[PDB]
């Protein structure tokens, strides 16, 4: 019944060839900890039931959306993210955003918006591409005429241009660093608000492909190790610019699929590193992207009902190991809950239980049927309906200049 | 001067040399959202940072204040930006600043801002003298720190310090041959120095990799490296590899060896090989074994490879 509890699964435990290194030891430690969770039912003599704690997760989010303890002082420069993560989690849990909350969020992101374009981490903070991606996304989840108008489109385009580099990349912020995240953030906000000029992403697709390395995945900058966070940013950015073909899609596919842990069931962000609930999105989310990329390329072998990753196993890892009894989700057992992980663990679960390739549509919901979440768009990670709604709305206005 | 965690630390509203300035509290609007209930020390420091930022006061006390703001939230890029403004405007000793950032990175190595700041300093002083060594100490605490490896690659590329890096790679590979970051660094050094076209180097590299594989058959890093340096020109371009791998299959077997075999067959089936009939079956058999027994977690992927191989070699 449950993939992770079957006896054969025990064979998937790490084989260290009797050669111990920091990597094997740490992989073994986490595996031992995950095995405990898996066996706890046989141990306590209870029949296993995988239940997503909606009610608990809802209170956690509902409250965080309003106020947080000093434990989040370190996110004082990431408030638009907090809005996005929470609003999106509630969105996935299919919980409505009272119009009074929506307007306060809209008003708050307004204070965050810079006079010169983009959004900052909080009121009066300089603009930065990461919080700009978060705000636009947050505003789009709300999807009202009020939210949409918050975005100063002319200044946004202007800000995007101030970050563009000759080699095709973008700075995260003025006087800041550059990496593939900026490429995605820029492409994401520019596409949704329809401000893409003919030369805005000149050479971007090319710069991103330079980030794909020998492993098949994508690194932060050319020459860097392949990582799930940057790989999602790279491929997703390319899908927006309709240039996925610029990548060796086959080595990428082989790389991401190998990132799923044979034992844990979840994903790691880099080869020879530990599994982590948030990568249920960054890594597993790549599969829908490649599925679509290959299909538009005319691939005749693509499955008609599943993504190219073990959906059941990823749902089992998330449901058994990533929930906090108090509400919220996390990295792995032993780690503390946080909204970031709550947002991406749920996003990842959504992907794992929802397949769609044109006319075909097939679901897989492990545990109780109430576990099924709302679908999420693999490129923007907001509801497919919010995507369509926002793009349709911003196409009513012309591209600035 | 007065450490933020010192027993005699005093809030800024209680400091004589700050009586003239009125702090500027943060405006979260009338109906706050994701409102953080900051501690006393925190909002005191930022209320005054906001004051100094608005007035755009480029003073030494402002400079000292940014340090406290940074310590409370090293991720506040706005504060780091103002600090760099003061560094130049006040003409601060940059080596002194190098000492400072060295210390903060030691404390918080998994932070984007601290590394970017160091890069800006190294760029300003045009001095990479202490970089390779500083990074080695960080990497000594966390051998896989992404920021550290990215900084290392930057310093090496910009100042052309390649001469000793392959040796450093060998040192760390000996420490942990499973460190994927080191294998990446290995590929980084070789492709930017000699390259993988010099047959002597490709020879040396594949021999070393195969050697590490014999020692640790289940280390996916050695395998990914072998595949990455050979997939370029095509795996079927090297006829001896196929059977050589088949030689250690009864003993040094792993789902990693099985998969490489499949990778060698599909390149063969794509480059006009003898007995295409038999190879396509060999491939489809391995795919099945993987999807059903040896590597079931990737079953959907292996059934796809099986199908696609049929779709084009049936
Ligand atoms: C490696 N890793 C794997 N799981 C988590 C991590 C991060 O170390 C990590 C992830 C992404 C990036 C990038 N870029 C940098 C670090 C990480 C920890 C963490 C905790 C919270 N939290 O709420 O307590 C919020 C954020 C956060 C804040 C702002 C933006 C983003 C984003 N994106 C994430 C956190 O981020
Ligand atoms: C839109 C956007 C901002 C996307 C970025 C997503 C993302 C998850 C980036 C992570 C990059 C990073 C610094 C990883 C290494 O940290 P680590 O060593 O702690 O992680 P690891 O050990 O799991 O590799
Ligand atoms: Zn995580």
């Amino acid at each position: 019944p449950l993939y992770s509890l079957r006896p054969e699964h025990a064979r998937e435990r790490l084989q260290d060839d009797s050669v111990e290194t920091v990597t094997s030891i740490e992989q073994a430690k986490v595996e031992e900890k995950i095995q405990e969770v898996f066996s706890s039912y046989k141990f306590n003599h209870l029949v296993p039931r995988l239940v997503l704690q909606r009610e608990k997760h809802f209170h956690y989010l509902k409250r965080g959306l309003r106020q947080l303890t000093d434990a989040y002082e370190c996110l004082d420069a990431s408030r638009p993210w907090l809005c996005y993560w929470i609003l999106h989690s509630l969105e996935l849990l299919d919980e409505p955003i009272p119009q009074i909350v929506a307007t306060d969020v809209c008003q708050f992101l307004e204070l965050c918006q810079s006079p010169d374009g983009g959004f900052g981490g909080g009121p009066g903070q300089y603009p930065h591409l990461a919080p700009t991606y978060a705000a636009v996304n947050a505003l789009c989840i709300i999807g009202t005429e009020e939210a949409y108008n918050v975005i100063n489109r002319e200044k946004l385009l202007q800000y995007l241009y101030s970050l563009k580099q000759p080699d095709g990349s973008f700075l995260m912020h003025v006087g800041g660093e550059v990496d593939v995240r900026s490429a995605y953030c820029a492409a994401s906000v520019a596409s949704l608000t329809n401000i893409i000029t003919p030369d805005l992403f000149e050479g971007t697709a090319e710069w991103i492909a330079r980030c794909q390395n020998w492993e098949g995945g994508i690194g932060g900058v050319p020459g860097m190790e392949a990582h799930g966070g940057y790989t999602f940013c790279g491929l997703a950015a390319l899908v927006i610019l309709k240039k996925e073909r610029s990548l060796n899609l086959k080595s990428l596919l082989q790389w991401v699929t190998s990132r799923q842990m044979r034992f844990e069931g979840g994903f790691q962000g880099r080869c020879n590193k530990l599994v982590d609930g948030c990568y249920s999105f960054w890594q597993a989310g790549l599969l829908p992207l490649l599925h679509r990329a290959l299909h538009a390329q005319g691939d005749p072998a693509l499955s008609m009902s599943h993504w190219m990753f073990h959906q059941q196993a990823l749902q089992e890892y998330i449901l058994m190991c990533c929930q906090c009894p108090a509400g919220g989700l996390l990295d792995k057992p032993g780690k503390s809950r946080d909204f970031y992980h709550t947002c991406y663990c749920l996003s990842g679960l959504s992907i794992a239980q929802h397949f769609g390739s044109g006319a075909m549509l097939h679901d897989v919901v492990m545990g109780v049927p109430e576990n099924v979440l709302q679908p999420t768009h693999p490129v923007y990670n907001i509801g497919p309906d919010k995507v369509i709604q926002a793009t349709t709305h911003f196409l009513q206005k012309p591209v600035p200049g | 001067f007065l450490s933020l965690d010192s027993p005699t630390y005093v809030l800024y509203r209680d400091r004589a040399e700050w009586a003239d300035i009125d702090p500027v509290p943060q405006n979260d609007g009338p109906s706050p959202v994701v409102q953080i209930i900051y501690s006393e020390k925190f909002r005191d420091v930022y209320d005054y940072f906001r004051a100094v930022l608005q007035r755009d006061e480029r003073s030494e006390r402002a400079f000292k204040l940014t340090r406290d703001a940074i310590e409370l939230n090293a991720a506040n890029y706005t504060v780091w930006h103002f600090r760099r403004v003061l560094l130049r405007s006040l003409q601060k000793d940059l080596q002194e600043e190098m000492n400072y950032i060295t210390a903060i990175i030691e404390e918080q190595p998994k932070n984007y801002q601290v590394w970017h700041h160091r890069r800006v300093l190294v760029e300003w002083l045009k001095d990479p003298s202490q970089e390779l060594e500083f990074i080695a100490d960080i990497l000594n605490q966390d051998a896989k720190n992404y920021h550290a490896w990215q900084h290392r690659q930057w310093v090496i590329q910009e100042f052309r310090l390649w001469d000793n890096e392959l040796q450093y790679v060998d040192q760390l590979l000996k420490e942990d041959v499973r460190n994927n970051s080191v294998w990446n660094q290995r590929h980084f050094v070789i492709s930017n120095t000699t390259g993988y076209s010099d047959r002597a180097v490709l020879e040396r590299e594949v021999q070393y990799t195969l050697e590490m594989i014999k020692l640790v058959p289940h280390n996916e890093s050695a395998w990914n490296y072998l595949k990455g340096i050979l997939q370029d020109r095509g795996l079927s371009r090297y006829p001896n590899l196929l059977n050589q791998l088949l030689d250690l299959q009864p003993s040094h077997s792993s789902p990693y060896l099985i998969a490489f075999l499949v990778d060698i067959y599909e390149d063969m089936l794509e480059n006009q090989c003898d007995n295409k009939e038999d190879i396509l079956n060999k491939a489809l058999e391995l795919c099945e074994i993987l999807a059903k027994e040896k590597d079931t977690i990737r079953k959907e992927y292996w059934r796809y490879i099986g199908r696609s191989l049929q779709s084009k070699h049936s």
